[PDB]
């Protein structure tokens, strides 16, 4: 997921601009559903909910617009239980035995022959949360006579989340939005960015529900099992549940027991921009990095950022620098609408020429002892515009190549926290053999798919509606796309079809601003509103997305009633 | 304990 | 005392629900979501109630990916019944403001209204409209789904592992 | 898989006719490759091998033709071990300690990021065979301080299988073929049927390598876990490995230790026919059922046969009664070639009229509280020819329906061993609601697929080659097809495409006879010889199969050099 | 001595190998099988040798369905190394007639000849011809594949279970 | 031992 909040200095208008771009499911019940709710004297809000949720989770009203991205902050931990021996369904706490609480559950299950069998299991809870089978994580982690494991999710006891989005749906300013976020400290697993009418600064926060452990606890309470799997579960507290001093802590300003207090969770307001593309809070704005917050929120300088994070902040900086090829140097709603679909590929922009210089002369190779003719791959890539637009040619060769390049010792300029957008970089001449291996395989895979090496991307990457393959643009985060359209289909099985259950991709998108006349929002719901192939709303929006045609979504009563497709009907029944 | 017997789970929600 | 919602649809079918109170707003919103996505939603309420296996078989995977991933129905059903117990639902609902309790009651009633219409006839949701698992739901079932969304960062990722925790 | 051997009472000629029809993989290294090997003075054999095998496994020579189908006889068992105190890698044999044999194995493994690292495990053998982790079968079955489990496959010690096929490749008569089978007792997991030049009798056998346990041992040696899991492992011996009295037995005429002796394995010779379609040896010929062989071979008179077995014996009887619509009443090569592709559907032939009479008046239903209009489904199915030929209309609606009908309480006339082709039968009027539910689902699924209820089967079931969808015929065993073309693709994902990795389907087919002038064989290799889409032999045989045009495969030197496509070349090198 | 085989191909590409001895028949048969199916075969030799993970990742599944089913590469590798050990290969080979050992040596040599040809050039097997896992094999490797086919009724069905058997 | 935890294997070769 990506989001930006541009402040008034960045937009040059009297209002900021909010860009919401969750990358999310195209099918299933967690997919988004776009709607407006107008509740007399109470709320008037528009945006999306997951199917089955009743309040708007990403959206806007007349006063504030906001979005979310999944946060790096861990939200769960494990507790290693020391068992009362001979009684493996009890565990010790400071030397006193505690019974696990059993639940005998019967599930009816339909058989091949039509009959129904009951399936019965007794499952358990500890004071921390449910027991969990960790033998799959490592066989040494079985529930034995001596040891079991429980998982605690901070959100299992957080009953505040829906109420928080409800209050945001109602909020009449960004100040109020901020106050609600702080009062509730409930946001369960995402960052938030918001822009408000009449506010100069955009808001970023990872203020929500987060386990609270101290560095001294992590050192004292992590069990030897915990240390041995800690690298598989980075920042997840894996603690000795037999010791009460290893319970999650509570701060004087914690809203929930065991959770991080409000003043120790990261946020930032900026006149220019904030953004997030799923790395930690560190670079909400690259000019003003955030540091010093609890380790569980993720690294703030020890780790290189993803290619998508590098691409997303590069796009913001180049817009405000006026060096991205769009007119002017302000992040206006109109320019943001274009920039976020522009499908630049960071890995190609930064590394393609160096890779081609290093491996394309000569263009006939010996790879694993076999003759490989790379002349067409080299020429097609040299000519390619480094974008995944519908008409871009050879972009899918780059996808098959870059995704296969080994990363160890690939770069000669290592990550530097002083420049996390431009490092690491510098393709290592010593990688030449490995890069040719990766390119030979790419060439072979594109060959097997039946597409030409220089096929336009919209023939490779598409969504079928009504029997017609609508051409798409964008790509996968691993290549350094910001515009995400990321198929789970192997290219050799009919190309990058978006028709199955694709990887997290562009879903609900909104660009929202607050001109003097009233909030204005431009939206997409890329997969369309309805899952029913017979509905006119199964493919209409997707046809618009393929065309790059943002929908101006009506908001005021006059806009709704004046809409060219307006229909109304009233549903009523006795409560 | 054998570190090589470890299989990390998928911790990124939506990912 | 009646739910009443005005449903206005514009380009791309986007619904703009207008109502005089929260319960009625829930009523229109549950109705439009079901009208557009009944097959996905009806399948989902089997998930959150732990009743997939009864209808679809225990060894089949969930139909749709989501924050739960796609474990086997039998394990998903154990996970939801154990973690989203009636006790968890009681505690969740006991913490809520009256307006949201009313909204969710209305949402279940709106969804149910649409199920009645789809069972009665129509060219819509031909893929599932005559299936047994297209059926009315309760406000508790919607709280099950709401609580489920909370757990994406934690419990949801260990659904099978929680369903299979057993002493030696 | 299916096979028939017709003897001379059935052919009315001086030799029998063999039909080999393994249903098997269309991709992968177990798939068949058709070839002839002529080794001067030693062998001249034609047929198929799995890729990577060097002798012919199913085929013919100048004197005998044979084929195989997977046998119901279990080929393995488990041994539950009682572990030596304090040494969980030792087990007790009649109270004496024996150490398991360790192997510490290191496998190099490529990572996410393309680096390679070592993975090391220490794994174990017992005197029975390798240790096996049975926790996945049921959690109580874990390797604990007190108990472990080993698996014994009798083929683990059977080094005779390749040499038995080699000897069969060289055999000069059906008599010699039989003697080789009995002398080697090595066939590892298949039945065998063969026919010979100049022999009146066709041969059926399940004579090969099979674990040898007595009823007394099954009663006394099966442990409590063995009892508890036995229903999931029918007829698999699950024995106490701490007692030497539970070791598999050796007969006086056993070729291999722990294997069933030659005279206690089923065989039968008939002048009319033998056949098998994967049920046990019982009904190799319906007029002369075989009984009294070891339990491990499977049921002989107490289990209903599959619909495909009922269909395959029905086809043989009706050929010999002259009542199936083909010419005369002999199973000659020419008639057998047409009969085995005829795509009759047993479930529809036997039950479609009863179903439609029960459910189709009225055809407006209430199904789970929902109005369902079944009038077009009823009318399409009534008009349908009960076949899965390329032009058959509605046959896919039948597949989507029958595969969903609950078989518990479906039939009112149970299985009778005295009428095994025609029982169970009698659609139960109490199943009407359940049948309407299945039909409503089937209507919904065909609706989601894009195909009309009455689409010709050739548009639904196809193999694509060179961009063209070649229409196919046949279907899945579950509906009582004999002619198997059984896609693993859901109909709603583009129909019953055979282009992925279909379920076991028609693959190498041979119809072999021995007229005076020499052996004659007509064949298919349905998916074509080569897995490379560039090859002219990736799709040529598939186009012939779609057309039903059997290949007359040349076999004599004059036939090979006289073939319209003949090319030759020599490959030679040192050593 | 020299392997020498005559390859005659007829309609549908069916090859009729003619040779004066068993080693030479194996040479011609290994050659034509590779010539038509190199990609499936080269992938399969990784399976029987326990070398899939090195090239394709331990966590990826087997590419093709077969009697082995599609376990993860790492588990398959361990299964094949443990069960189709060098001893099992030694014992298998010690039990064979000279003519069959000669045939299987010819077969390896004929497969390897085709590997040399694919590495040098040509429009065939574009999908895999330049990959590292296309590589010569030995007679012992062919014996591993031959023994693997014997195991379909027993050990093949428990490959992951055998690979993961470990004391507590 | 609980039958509600038995997972039958595949046993038909092919
Ligand atoms: O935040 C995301 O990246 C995905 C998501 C955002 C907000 C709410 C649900 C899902
Ligand atoms: O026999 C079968 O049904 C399948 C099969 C594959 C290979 C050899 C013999 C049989």
């Amino acid at each position: 997921s990506n989001m930006y909040g541009f402040g008034t200095a960045a937009t040059g208008e009297g209002s900021g601009v909010l860009f919401g771009n969750p990358h999310w499911y195209w099918k299933g019940p967690d997919r988004f559903y776009q709607a407006q709710l107008t509740i007399d004297g109470e709320a008037n809000v528009s945006g999306v909910s997951f199917l089955g949720l009743p309040v708007i989770q990403i959206g806007f009203n007349d006063s504030v617009a906001w979005s979310h991205t999944v946060s790096t902050a861990r939200r769960f931990g494990f507790f290693q239980l020391s068992l009362v021996q001979g009684e493996p369904t009890s565990y010790l706490r400071d030397g006193v035995p505690v019974k696990m609480k059993p639940a005998t559950i019967t599930v009816p299950s339909r058989n091949a022959d039509g009959s129904v069998s009951d399936v019965t299991r007794t499952l358990y809870h500890s004071e921390f949360g449910p027991l969990v089978n960790l033998a799959g994580l490592n066989p040494a982690l079985a529930w034995s006579q001596g040891t079991a494991f429980a998982i605690r999710d901070i959100n299992g006891e957080n009953f505040r989340t829906l109420r928080t989005w409800m209050r945001w749906n109602q909020a009449k300013s960004l100040d109020e939005f901020i106050a609600i976020q702080k009062e509730e400290a409930s946001i369960p697993w995402v960052n938030t960015v918001a822009v408000g009418r009449g506010s100069a600064k955009a808001w970023y926060a990872d203020i929500g529900a987060v386990p609270n452990v101290s560095p001294a606890q992590t050192a004292a309470c992590t069990t030897p099992f915990g240390m041995a799997v800690g690298q598989a579960l980075p920042n997840v507290p894996f603690f000795d549940g037999s010791r009460s001093e290893c319970d999650w802590l509570t701060d004087a300003d914690s809203v929930q027991k065991g959770a991080v207090g409000v003043s120790r969770m990261p946020s930032l307001q900026r006149d220019d921009y904030v953004g997030n593309m799923n790395d930690s809070y560190w670079l909400a704005n690259v000019h003003a990095p955030l540091t010093g917050y609890p380790a569980i929120f993720g690294p703030a300088g020890t780790s290189a950022q993803t290619l998508r994070t590098r691409m997303g902040h590069t796009m913001a900086l180049e817009r405000l620098a006026g060096t991205d090829g769009y007119a002017g140097n302000k992040a206006t709603s109109a320019v943001v609408r274009e920039m976020v679909l522009g499908s630049r590929v960071f890995s190609a922009e930064r590394f393609k020429d160096e890779v081609l210089d290093l491996i394309c002369t000569p263009a006939q190779w010996t790879v694993n002892g076999a003759a490989v003719d790379a002349a067409q791959a080299c020429a097609v890539l040299a000519a390619w515009d480094n974008r995944g637009r519908k008409d871009s040619r050879g972009s899918h060769l780059w996808d098959e190549f870059w995704s296969r390049v080994p990363t160890a010792s690939l770069f000669t300029v290592p990550f530097s926290a002083a420049d996390p957008l431009n490092t690491p970089r510098g393709i290592n001449a010593a990688a030449a053999d490995a890069l040719r291996q990766a390119m030979a395989t790419a060439i072979a895979r594109v060959g097997q798919s039946g597409y030409a090496l220089d096929a336009p991307r919209g023939e490779v990457l598409y969504a079928t509606r009504g029997g017609t393959r609508l051409p798409l643009y964008g790509g996968c985060g691993a290549m350094g796309y910001f515009t995400i359209t990321c198929s789970e289909n192997d290219i050799t099985q009919g190309g990058y079809s978006m028709d199955g259950q694709p990887n997290a991709s562009n879903s609900y998108m909104q660009v929202v601003s607050f001109p003097a006349s009233g909030v204005q929002a431009h939206t997409f719901l890329t997969f369309s509103l309805s899952d029913d192939p017979a509905s006119p709303h199964h493919g209409d929006y997707t046809k618009a997305y393929s065309a790059g045609q943002w929908l101006r979504v009506p908001f005021t009563e006059a806009e709704i009633t004046g809409n060219a497709d307006y229909r109304t009907a009233t549903v009523k029944e006795l409560e | 304990f054998e570190p090589g017997r470890t299989r990390a789970p998928s911790l990124q929600v939506g990912g | 005392s009646t739910y009443s919602a005005e449903i206005r649809r514009t380009t791309m079918g986007v619904p703009h629900i207008k109502a005089g109170n929260w319960g009625s707003a829930g009523y229109g919103f549950g109705y439009v979501q079901a009208q557009d996505n009944l097959c996905t939603m009806a399948d989902s309420f089997l998930t959150y109630r732990g009743e997939r296996s009864r209808h679809l078989g225990g060894s089949a995977q969930l139909v749709y990916n989501s924050t739960l991933g796609r474990p086997r129905n039998i394990d998903s059903d154990f996970f939801h019944r154990h973690v989203i117990s009636d006790e968890a639902v009681d505690r969740t609902m006991a913490a809520q403001p009256a307006k949201l309790l009313q909204m969710v009651e209305g949402f279940a009633a709106g969804y149910n209204r649409y199920v009645r219409e789809a069972k009665a006839g129509g060219s819509a949701h031909a893929a599932c409209r005559s299936e047994a698992w297209v059926q009315p739901i309760t406000a508790r079932d919607v709280w099950r789904r709401i609580y489920a969304a909370n757990l994406a960062g934690g419990y949801s990722n260990f659904a099978e592992a929680i369903a299979n925790a057993q002493p030696p």
